[PDB]
């Protein structure tokens, strides 16, 4: 259970790796869309579910949805993208491999996998799951918050002038 | 007989079963007797209660109930909507029209029955047939599918 | 632990499903709904800063947080005014 | 933390070398920028949650409210393209070379 | 006259917008109305989510209180009376 | 910054989160909080060279602080040397080590 | 400079500068619509 | 032990929603002035198991252009998105307590949107793709105004637990300070499960028979959370029946008003749904939003945390 | 008549009866006879570890009362 953050890393890197190479765009976002599962289980591994339920409700949420929605609209095989993903694959079990072995423990250790994921937490105490901050962005970060707004407005503004035709 | 014999009989018996209680036709709809296939769907006779959906889609649907008069121009269509429609499926004919022309025998424009075209299963005549005679064919062919036994033929094989 | 078993049981009761599903038998664009779907995108990252609002709700300053939410809404409001004005919400040639 | 910050750092780089490789898609132009927009939302949400940088934590948010309107500007763009071309093919878009 | 009479076939025609708008101007106004509205800081303040460190006094200051079960110290009686 | 209407106005937009022994919500305090406001006071004031000269020592714990290279390289060594003690068999773990011992709250 | 790589090349404009539905309703069935939609 | 709940809670699930078709079999007859189906089984009650047994055993016509990889993919992620759904939810007490449940159920019906949108680009055919975008649509905005309402009441509530609900309608029902977001959230609901009148209505036998299972089981959880949310039922610390018991009610009520509103309305044109939700409920949804806001701050009614 | 339908109602009211009682059974069941223990914050989390540490059999829900002290 302490291989399971570095488990869904590797998948991750699996999933980045696929839409790299770039398949039909349908099945390049049902990677996007398996990858940002993923991260969301990352995030939740990590910490608090909040940033975790942005990434699977917002970005998974809404933003992939119009991603697949677009794609829907537009139009497009040969197979080629499986072969130079099982290839990269087995590759990038090499890759890690002669890494893991070769800098002892640098980036990558085997013995210390699953030790030092969660640092320092207070075991004792209230006020400490990640939405906290992210709420603390209406009264300590007010140009954030300004900003963020600005954006989507100016958002809408851009989108119907572009789309006007 | 034999013990396996018996087992696949009761298999029959229960696919039988549930293909004839789980009925869903979608309707070739042309004419007066399509009006009398809704007389039937209406409460009175309630296919529906029967366990036969009013409005399923040909994807959906199990057997074509060919109700009125199949024209030249239609019967390609009638060929491809009766492919389009999954392999476990029936046909019953309903009306002179769909059964062998009827009152339309010798038009120039006419399929002379719906048989020309499609593999009918079960026939029901009359001009319009009763809905009451529409739900007899209905039941008839759900005895038919009743007396099929597909996993004895294949264990005969 | 828990919640990896359960959504693991339904993956895989809906993979037998579909197993025994199947074992047992044996272009012209339109520019509307791109419309609404970047609408939808725009509402959507908007709901995503009006959602700490429940931890936001517990704050000492809570004028500057009204202020802000009151302005974000306000600033929603604006948008949609805008696009209905310019016709954007509306299914019409 | 430091394994799987390096797989995202390289989940990052392949995203980011397959941006650089363009294929007839512009389409999966875009999902490659995603996937680099997305490898920095959990670099940015990890390094927060293991800081407990908790002042900090808003700017995940930030990130993914301005990338996500950053793409659904290019996803506008790709919507002219589509229409003024028919597809979104990348060697289609080729006549300001002169 | 004619603003009365605008709104009024407004409200007459459709008042979904009309009552949008009203619940708009209601939520604008009334926390600058209400006397509760300083209540809301004021028990957000007083909720104590992490622990009051004690401080070392040297005796010069007599206004904190040496024990909790004393009457010196901000009190909630007004969040009790409320 | 390249502009200083923030520090012209006395108005602190962004300035209120730069680090993290900033201000926090409800006084929950970042790790690495003491190390990074000891460097941050030793660095004040001198410039960035002289921080980068003088406060060397600060950094560098600071640094170790927020990274633990150092604990990560100390406690696999001290694991690779039990593995091969293992190995070798000529040492067991304590009970307490191996998943028995008298808790304590 | 008319080389034999750009030689093909022509100078940029002084300005710079119906595909529809076809729909066949029917068996929702003896009626037949080709039906002509702009979206 | 944890498997034995997990059985008996997802089990009786699939019986609800098995007896769901047949309940709204026989009361859309009933209000046809007909009956529902009764002789397939004493009293109808063996005619969904007919009918899944009929969906499983006929063959399905899988076209050899429709990808087999999106085929496969949509119906089983559609149906274990509607398990996934019904995991988090307290009857008081939760088979898996969630800290932040309301957002996966909301993010759970953004990946069955998903799973509309893949199942309608797998299916080859131009109008099936048309109507595919078209329920995308409706989806969607009815899931932005989900989450705006949702939002509001749980900006009364306090938090995105559920347990928080449950100690916040102990005293009243949340009907009473937010009814018209309970009728917004209603009509919202009925969206999202594409009931009637916004239905706006491709695949053969099983996964037909899988996409009917995870509408009725969403339909049913529709219900459900509209009950834990808005209508509160009684809950005491001493006996948890009495609060199973009432969700039963009031969940069997509110499934009866789907059905009811089926068999009463006319469908809605699509143009005439977004005008609804883009210039009526979203107007609404967001100055109720800005309401719920402010009241809390206006009346020093800010919920606890816990 | 319309009271035929009310075999179906009692299956599915019987069937929504079963998950969330049996659910609170399997909890009380679980957990001695009380309610489970929600740990919604590290407080409560801790809380749960220091009752799994004190009861010596390794489970939080053998509470130990006066008993252990003099
Ligand atoms: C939980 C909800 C869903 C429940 C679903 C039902 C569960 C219980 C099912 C019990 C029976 C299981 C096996 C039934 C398969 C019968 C198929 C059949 O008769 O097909 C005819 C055909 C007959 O085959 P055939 O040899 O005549 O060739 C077919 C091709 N023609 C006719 C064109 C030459 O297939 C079989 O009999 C194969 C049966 C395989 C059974 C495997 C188990
Ligand atoms: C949660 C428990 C269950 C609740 C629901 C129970 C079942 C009810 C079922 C009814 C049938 C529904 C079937 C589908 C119908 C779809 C059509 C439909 O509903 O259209 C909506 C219709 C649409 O109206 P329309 O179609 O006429 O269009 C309006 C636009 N014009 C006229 C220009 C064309 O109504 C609404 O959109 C209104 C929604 C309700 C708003 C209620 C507001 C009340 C007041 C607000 C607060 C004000 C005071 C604030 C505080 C002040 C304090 C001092
Ligand atoms: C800050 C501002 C926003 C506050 C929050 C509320 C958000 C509301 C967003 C939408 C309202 C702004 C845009 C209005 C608009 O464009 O109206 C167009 C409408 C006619 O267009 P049409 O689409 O036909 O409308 C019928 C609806 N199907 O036109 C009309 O129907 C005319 C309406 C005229 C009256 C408007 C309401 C006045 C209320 C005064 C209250 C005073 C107290
Ligand atoms: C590193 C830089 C070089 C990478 C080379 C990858 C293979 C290649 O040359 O791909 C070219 C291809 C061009 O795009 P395309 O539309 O396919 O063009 C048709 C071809 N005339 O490009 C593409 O289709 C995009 C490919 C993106 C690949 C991303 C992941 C790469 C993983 C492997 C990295 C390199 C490994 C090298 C190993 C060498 C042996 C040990
Ligand atoms: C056919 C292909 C289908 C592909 C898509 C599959 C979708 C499945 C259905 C939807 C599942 C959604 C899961 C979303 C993530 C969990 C959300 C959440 O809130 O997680 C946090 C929660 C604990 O957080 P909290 O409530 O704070 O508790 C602490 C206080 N006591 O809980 C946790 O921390 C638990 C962490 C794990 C939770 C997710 C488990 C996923 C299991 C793996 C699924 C894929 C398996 C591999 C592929 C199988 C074949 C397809
Ligand atoms: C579905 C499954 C099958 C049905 C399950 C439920 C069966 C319930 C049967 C018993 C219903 C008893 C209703 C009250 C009877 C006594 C009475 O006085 O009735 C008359 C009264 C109206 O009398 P009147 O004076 O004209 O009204 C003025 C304003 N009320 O009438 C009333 O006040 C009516 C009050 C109740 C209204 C709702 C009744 C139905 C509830 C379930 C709806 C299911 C929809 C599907
Ligand atoms: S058989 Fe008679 S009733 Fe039926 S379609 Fe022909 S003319 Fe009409």
């Amino acid at each position: 259970m302490n291989n399971y953050i570095f488990v869904l890393s590797s998948l991750f890197l699996v999933g980045c790796l696929g839409l790299a190479l770039k398949p039909s765009p349908i099945y390049g976002g049902l990677g996007l869309i398996v990858s940002g599962f993923v991260g969301c289980l990352m995030v939740l591994g990590f910490g608090g579910s909040f940033l975790g339920l942005m990434v699977f409700l917002i970005y998974l949420g809404g933003m992939l949805v119009v991603f697949g929605y677009t794609t829907a609209m537009a139009t497009e095989s040969n197979w080629l993208i499986l072969g130079f993903l099982v290839l990269g694959v087995i590759m990038e079990v090499f890759l890690i491999c002669v890494l893991n072995y070769y800098d002892e423990v640098g980036v990558i250790n085997l013995d210390g996998l699953g030790d030092w994921l969660m640092y320092e937490v207070d075991d004792v105490g209230v006020m400490l799951e990640g939405g906290i901050g992210v709420a603390a962005m209406y009264s300590c970060a007010t140009w954030m918050m300004v900003v963020a707004g600005w954006s989507l407005f100016a958002g809408i503004f851009i989108i119907i002038e572009i789309t006007r035709d | 007989r034999s013990r396996a014999e018996y087992v696949v009989t009761k298999l029959d018996d229960l696919i039988n079963w549930a293909r004839r209680s789980s009925l869903w036709p979608m309707t070739f709809g042309l004419a007066c007797c399509a009006v009398e296939m809704m007389h039937m769907a209406a409460p009175r006779y309630d296919m529906d209660r029967f366990g036969v959906v009013f409005r399923a889609s040909p994807r959906q649907a199990d057997v074509m109930i060919v109700a009125g008069t199949l024209t030249n121009k239609m019967a390609p269509a009638l060929r491809k909507v009766y492919d389009q429609m999954p392999e476990p499926r029936y046909v019953v004919s309903m009306g002179s029209c769909a059964n062998g022309g009827g009152y339309y025998h010798y038009s120039y424009s006419v399929v002379r029955g719906c048989d020309r075209i499609v593999p009918v299963d079960i026939y029901v005549p009359g001009c319009p047939p009763t809905a009451e005679a529409l739900l007899y064919g209905i039941l008839q062919l759900q005895r038919k599918i009743k007396r099929e036994q597909k996993l004895k033929i294949w264990y005969r094989r | 632990m828990n919640l990896y078993t359960v959504i693991f049981i339904n993956i895989l009761l809906s993979l037998t499903l579909i197993l025994v599903a199947f074992w047992l038998p044996q272009l012209p664009f339109s520019m509307k709904f791109f419309l609404v779907a970047i609408t939808f995108l725009l509402f959507d990252l908007e709901i995503a800063l009006l959602l700490p609002l429940p931890w936001a709700i517990q704050t000492i300053k809570t004028s500057t947080m009204m202020i802000m939410a009151f302005i974000l809404v306000t600033i929603l409001s604006l948008g949609l005014a805008y696009e209905w004005t310019q016709k954007g919400l509306e299914w019409t040639e | 933390m430091p394994s799987t910050f390096f797989n995202l750092t390289m989940a990052f780089s392949l995203s980011l070398l397959g941006t650089l490789m363009f294929r007839s898609h512009l389409m999966s132009t875009l999902l490659c920028l995603e996937g680099m927009v997305l490898s920095l939302f959990i670099m940015t949400s990890v390094t927060s949650l293991n800081s407990n940088s908790m002042s900090s934590m808003p700017i995940p948010i930030t990130i993914l409210v301005f990338a996500a309107c950053e793409a659904a500007v290019g996803l506008a763009l790709l919507v002219k393209v589509s229409n003024t071309y028919g597809t979104d093919y990348v060697q289609n878009l080729n006549l300001l070379q002169c | 006259g004619r603003i009365s009479a605008f709104l009024k076939n407004a409200w007459a025609k459709e008042p979904v917008l009309v009552v949008s708008f009203s619940v708009w101007g209601l939520a604008i106004i009334m926390p600058m109305i209400s006397p509760y509205t300083k209540y809301a800081s004021m028990i957000n303040k007083a909720t104590p989510y992490n622990y009051p460190v004690p401080v070392r006094d040297d005796g010069n200051m007599p206004d904190v209180p040496s024990h909790p079960q004393d009457p010196l110290g901000p009190s909630l009686d007004w969040l009790k009376n409320l | 910054p390249f502009l200083d209407i923030q520090k012209k106005l006395g108005i602190s937009l962004d300035r209120h989160f730069m680090f993290l022994s900033a201000e926090q919500p409800y006084k929950n305090a970042a790790r690495c909080h003491a190390f990074e406001k000891e460097w941050i006071e030793c660095a004040h004031g001198i410039g960035g060279t002289r921080a980068k000269k003088e406060c060397k020592i600060e950094f560098d714990d600071f640094e170790e602080c927020l990274l633990r290279y150092k604990t990560m390289r100390r406690m696999h060594d001290i694991k690779k040397q039990r593995e091969k003690l293992m190995k070798e068999g000529k040492y067991t773990p304590p009970p307490h080590h191996s998943g028995r011992e008298e808790p304590r709250p | 400079y008319p080389s034999k790589e750009t030689a093909h090349w022509k100078p940029p404009p002084w300005n710079d500068v119906v595909t529809n539905m076809t729909l066949n309703f029917g068996p929702q069935g003896v009626l037949r619509l080709v039906l002509e939609l702009s979206g | 032990m944890f498997f034995i709940n997990i059985l008996t809670l997802l089990v009786p699930i699939l019986i609800a929603m098995a007896f769901l078709t047949l309940v709204e079999r026989k009361i859309l007859g009933y209000m046809q002035l007909r009956k529902g189906p009764n002789i397939v089984g004493p009293y109808g009650i063996l005619q969904p198991f007919a009918d899944a047994m009929k969906l499983f055993m006929k063959e399905p016509m899988r076209p050899l252009t429709t990808s087999m990889s999106l085929f496969i993919i949509a119906p089983t992620l559609s149906l274990t998105l509607a398990l996934s759904l019904w995991v988090p939810l307290p009857m008081p007490h939760p088979l898996i307590n969630l800290n932040l449940g309301i957002l996966f159920i909301l993010a759970t019906s953004s990946l069955s949107v998903y799973s509309i949108l893949w199942s309608g680009w797998a299916s080859n055919s131009k109008y099936s793709l048309f109507g595919a975008l078209r329920a995308v649509a409706q989806t969607i905005s009815y899931e932005v105004t989900m989450a705006i309402i949702l939002l509001s009441v749980l900006l009364m509530n306090g938090s995105y637990s559920l347990q928080t609900l449950i100690t916040t309608q102990e005293h009243m029902w949340l009907l009473l300070p937010a009814w018209p977001m309970a009728m917004m959230w209603f009509i919202s609901t009925l969206a999202e499960t594409n009931r009637a009148p916004f239905d706006l209505t491709e695949y053969a036998a099983g996964p037909f028979a899988l996409f009917f299972m995870a509408e009725y089981t969403n339909i049913i959880l529709m219900n459900a959370l509209t009950t834990i949310i808005f209508l509160g039922p009684l809950y005491y610390i001493n006996l948890p029946e009495l609060y199973s018991t009432n969700f039963m009610m009031e969940a069997l009520l509110l499934s009866s008003t789907f059905l009811w509103i089926r068999a009463s309305y006319p469908r809605f044109r699509y143009d005439q749904l977004m005008h609804l939700l883009w210039k009526n409920f979203l107007p609404l949804t967001l100055a109720l939003c800005m309401w719920h806001i402010s009241l809390p701050i206006f009346t020093a009614g800010v919920p606890p945390y816990m | 008549m319309w009271f035929e339908i009310l075999p179906g109602l009692a299956i599915m009211g019987v069937c929504l009866v079963i998950p969330g009682v049996s659910t609170a059974y399997i909890h009380k069941f679980t957990n001695g006879g009380k309610e489970k223990r929600v740990a919604r914050v590290q407080y409560q989390w801790y809380l749960m570890e220091r009752d799994r540490r004190i009861s010596g059999v390794n489970r939080y829900y053998v509470s130990k009362g006066l008993e252990n002290i003099d």
